[PDB]
């Protein structure tokens, strides 16, 4: 069992920045060696093969290289779009053998979130629960705080968030967070609101409602 | 266009036995190998097999050997992958990927998650997030993944945000998708999300206004 | 006449890539050699001639070491198995543009059905701007 290891196991870099990984096999593999990139929840798209060679409608900043143990996976001009995972693989013997990917992500200036916030639908608190929801838009980098705040009253245990992967077209994020309780607490409290903070913004934001 | 497309995965429970079936377009089938790669949820690629479409032989990794079996059907271009004794640690996203023997991949089937559980499935429910404006729908306590969700059957791309489910406290999970729009575009034209749910049952759309 | 022949070309449309061609001019495709998927099918075993000529072109040298490869497959129809049988590497750099073909030639025993795979690692690199610079060919012996 050939082993393949790629480094580093994940970068950040600049649109425009030349991005190296590597491969080192465990085993002289010779070139029979391919590189794959996977964005995520997608099947993977077959990159490079035989070490240096381009598989077609693959863009050209893309140059695979390397013999021997070690291989190199090169982008030229880093593209918002190449965020992504990549693993070499090598087919020299049976079985074949992956590297244990290698994360790409996109450096970017710096954008604040977009917030908004969600009254549960009618339809949910006739069936007994209860769910409020704030959407982070748009923004970056990846952190955010999301206070869930009832009339003053900040909420802990109670939420979940969800964060996107890079958009592929400007490189941002954005968050859902839920805040559930059933339909007997859902008139408890005053205010339903959302507080944010993230370090593109100026000071500290909530966006809120009130029910009916 | 050269198309690997999968089917057969969803739910199972643990002992369980599963068919997998890649089905291939596009191309002469028998003049390309089959390759079975399958994926761990957020972990790397593990190869499991490669079968020669001509002559039929498969070959197994030493730890599928046997639990696992591929065959064809050559007349209608689709492989297949058995799959029997399932455990919770089997849990995956399942791929067929083409190739010649001791080679790469070129063309990935979709992949198809299979999810080995005691449970069983749960239906989405589905909600409105009624109102640059911004707009979306939530998929509340279904189980196993995975959901899709579209957006006018695909005819609203720019601005949608689907989000990855979150596992609720409920063992249940959950996720919204959201799009954007114009704040002029309120009430002129129809917004409608489409989701479903396949190793469960559904499919669901659903209306959304103020 | 009644061997097996073809002589197919690089696609001065194709973009950037290397697409062999057969509908032209002085090219072929015969006597049941057919073109799938950018190979050259055999019809028959015999021994075949082949032959490929690429000619690359760069501008000026980028900052890397090049290796340019172009190299000849024969995928064998029952094993289903990518082999080399003739590939050549050429290294162009160590204001003006430069120029290096490769040539590759041979004779092989071919099982019908067999696959011809001609392919090169940096079509970046390739020049079939005017024509007769980039071929792929076989005939039946």
């Amino acid at each position: 069992d050939i082993q393949m290891t790629q480094s580093p196991s994940s970068l950040s870099a600049s649109v425009g920045d030349r991005v190296t990984i590597t491969c080192k096999a465990s085993q002289n593999v010779g070139t029979n060696v391919a590189w794959y990139q996977q964005k995520p929840g997608k099947a993977p798209k077959a990159l490079i093969y035989s070490a240096s060679f381009l598989y077609s409608g693959v863009p050209y900043r893309f140059s695979g290289s390397g013999s021997g143990t070690d291989f190199t996976l090169t982008i030229s001009s880093l593209q918002p779009e190449d965020f992504a995972t990549y693993y070499c693989q090598q087919y020299n013997i049976y079985p074949l053998t992956f590297g244990q990917g290698t994360k790409v992500e996109i450096k970017r200036t710096v954008a604040a979130p977009s917030v908004f916030i969600f009254p549960p639908s009618d339809e949910q608190l006739k069936s007994g629960t209860a769910s409020v929801v704030c959407l982070l838009n748009n923004f970056y980098p990846r952190e955010a705080k999301v206070q869930w705040k009832v009339d003053n009253a900040l909420q802990s245990g109670n939420s979940q968030e969800s964060v996107t992967e890079q958009d592929s077209k400007d490189s941002t994020y954005s968050l859902s967070s839920t805040l559930t309780l059933s339909k007997a607490d859902y008139e408890k409290h005053k205010v339903y609101a959302c507080e944010v903070t993230h370090q593109g913004l100026s000071s500290p934001v909530t966006k809120s409602f009130n029910r009916g | 266009e050269v198309q690997l497309v999968e089917s057969g995965g969803g739910l199972v429970q643990p002992g369980g036995s599963l068919r997998l079936s890649c089905a291939a377009s596009g191309y002469v089938f028998t003049d390309y190998g089959m390759n079975w790669v399958r994926q761990a949820p957020g972990k790397g690629l593990e190869w499991m097999g490669w079968i020669n479409t001509y002559i039929g032989e498969p070959i197994y990794a030493d730890s599928v050997k046997g639990r696992f079996t591929f065959s064809l059907d050559t007349s209608k271009s689709t492989a297949y992958l058995q799959m029997n004794s399932l455990r919770a640690e089997d849990t995956a996203v399942y791929y067929c990927a083409r190739g010649y023997r001791s080679y790469a991949m070129d063309y990935w089937g979709q992949g198809t998650l299979v999810t080995v559980s005691s449970a069983s499935t749960k239906g989405p429910s589905v909600f409105p997030l009624a109102p640059t404006a911004a707009l979306g729908c939530l998929v509340k306590d279904y189980f196993p993944e995975p959901v899709t969700v579209s957006w006018n059957s695909g005819a609203l791309t720019s601005g949608v945000h689907t989000f990855p489910a979150v596992l609720q406290s409920s063992g249940l999970y959950s996720l919204s998708s959201v799009v954007t729009v114009p704040s002029s575009s309120l009430g002129t034209q129809t917004y409608i999300c489409n989701v479903n749910h396949k190793p469960s049952n559904t499919k669901v759309d659903k209306k959304v206004e103020p | 006449s009644d061997k097996p022949v073809a002589h197919v070309v690089a696609n001065p449309q194709a973009e950037g890539q290397l697409q062999w061609l057969n509908r032209r001019a002085n090219a072929l495709l015969a006597n049941g050699v057919e073109l799938r998927d950018n190979q050259l099918v055999v019809p028959s075993e015999g021994l075949y001639l082949i032959y490929s000529q690429v000619l690359f072109k760069g501008q000026g040298c980028p900052s890397t070491h090049v290796l340019l490869t172009h190299t000849i497959s024969r995928i064998a129809v029952s094993y289903q198995t990518k082999v080399n049988l003739l590939s050549a590497i050429k290294s162009p750099c160590q204001a003006k543009p430069w120029y290096e073909p490769i040539y590759l030639g041979g004779v092989f025993q071919l099982e019908k059905g067999d696959r011809l795979s001609a392919e090169i690692n940096r079509p970046d690199y390739l020049d079939f701007a005017e024509s007769g610079q980039v071929y792929f060919g076989i005939i039946a012996l």
